[PDB]
């Protein structure tokens, strides 16, 4: 019921504007809050906005940083951040304060928007196939995958067969390389007998660089 | 509730 | 603003066994209207936070009855009757009495399951990457528990160090196991200097170290 914008790469000092598309409920009837997540243990409330008249209530820490606007025509809420620093790199959620049993709480959350603040420029990833072989077989099951290397910033989206292959898929958290570029891998376990009939394609989408790559992972003699 | 309401931590 | 303290920081509970998370506030969260605005959130890895309970004890209609919440004005407790595999993730408490909203530090909950030995796979570097001038050899550990595992690379029976990186997945929401990848990165020159590449795996569920190896040129 809440759709957010894609990940953003911002240079230090610039500004960013992220959107929160609402659907399926009375837009002007519930507050829309925004939350910053710097890391796993850091969760902070930014502010709220009344979509009916545009009344905005902010947290004192984000007075000069964030500003909440609304668009009743598209039923979309926006948050703009001004003069970004390194400490502004975080994930930003929008949430609805819903009603149930005569009480209010956040019952709908957006997926979150990743904002990376860096002077470095975006770099597209390189996709290499992790081809299955006799060395990647265990009990009639085979392993294959895709190595996504040398991209910046996070995140990169990996899917298999346009999202049709999900069972047994493990996409690893990215690692920081000495070059400052990230790298990760996505793997899936399949029946080794089905390597000749089935087609396995990994779909890598790096939105900050607008890089969509499809790689067919075929077996190899090894 | 046509107008939005919420927990008292939202507004001062 | 009100400071929320969550104890413990990390917690590991077996399936079907009870769990308990604590949250303490600096001031009494009782409001002038008599309501105590305390909220419990759960964030599974790779997902957005979701509120489990509001006003200390009221459950969200989508949340099962095994979750319960009991607390006074300053101290609060979130209890799970029988922990299931889907109950993993980080739990935050959130006060809504005094402006502004403030969250807790968070409590990581690990699901304790029976010991599972990892499946070891190895992937020789792709020819497309070799044309670029680099060589990444991946060693894969799949569906093991617990997450404590040790991987060591051997190039021609010579132990390596300083040229590999490893990454562990989050705990699976279904089987409560982990997976681990270990990537050995070298130059095209350094890779062609040797022939035998292997990764040795040691885990609690294994009696002796497991060795997946390959020879450059088998492909």
């Amino acid at each position: 019921q809440l759709q957010q914008s894609g990940p953003e790469l911002v240079k230090p000092g610039a500004s960013v504007k992220i959107s929160c598309k609402a659907s399926g409920y009375s837009f002007t009837g519930y507050y829309m809050h925004w939350v910053k997540q710097s890391h796993v243990k850091s969760l902070e409330w930014i502010g709220r906005i009344d979509p009916y008249d545009g009344a905005t209530s902010y947290n004192q820490n984000f007075k000069d940083k964030a500003s909440l606007t609304v668009d009743k025509s598209s039923t979309t809420g926006f948050m703009e951040l001004h003069s970004l620093t390194s400490e502004d790199s975080a994930v930003y959620y929008c949430a609805r304060e819903g009603h149930w049993d005569g009480d209010w709480y956040f019952d709908v959350w957006g997926a979150g928007t990743t904002v990376t603040v860096s002077s470095a420029s975006t770099k597209g990833p390189s996709v290499f196939p992790l081809a299955p072989s006799s060395k990647s077989t265990s009990g009639g099951t085979a392993a294959l995958g895709c190595l996504v290397k040398d991209y910046f910033p996070e995140p990169v989206t990996v899917s298999w067969n346009s999202g049709a292959l999900t069972s047994g898929v493990h996409t690893f958290p990215a690692v920081l390389q000495s070059s400052g570029l990230y790298s990760l891998s996505s793997v899936v376990t399949v029946p080794s007998s089905s390597l000749g009939t089935q087609t396995y394609i990994c779909n890598v989408n790096h939105k900050p660089s607008n890089t969509k790559v499809d790689k067919k992972v075929e077996p190899k003699s090894c | 509730g046509d107008r939005a309401a919420g927990q008292p931590a939202g507004d001062r | 603003d009100i400071v929320m303290t969550q104890t413990p920081l990390s917690l590991s509970v077996t399936i079907g066994q009870p769990a308990s998370i604590s949250c303490k506030s600096s001031q009494s969260l009782l409001h002038s209207n008599g309501k105590t605005y305390l909220n419990w959130l759960q964030q599974r890895p790779g997902q957005a936070p979701k509120i489990l309970m509001y006003l200390v004890s009221k459950l969200d209609p989508g949340i099962p009855d095994r979750f319960s919440g009991s607390g006074s004005e300053t101290d609060f407790t979130l209890k799970i009757s029988r922990v299931e595999a889907e109950d993993l993730g980080v739990y935050y408490c959130l006060q809504g009495t005094y402006y502004p909203f403030t969250f807790g530090s968070g409590t990581k909950l690990e699901i304790k399951r029976t010991v599972a030995a990892p499946s070891v796979f190895i992937f020789p570097p792709s020819d497309e990457q070799l044309k670029s001038g680099t060589a990444s050899v991946v060693c894969l550990l799949n569906n093991f528990y617990p997450r404590e595992a040790k991987v060591q690379w051997k190039v021609d029976n010579a132990l390596q160090s300083g040229n590999s990186q490893e990454s562990v997945t989050e705990q699976d929401s279904k089987d409560s196991t982990y997976s681990l990848s270990s990537t050995l990165t070298l130059s095209k020159a350094d890779y062609e200097k040797h022939k035998v590449y292997a990764c040795e795996v040691t885990h609690q569920g294994l009696s002796s170290p497991v060795t997946k190896s390959f020879n450059r040129g088998e492909c």
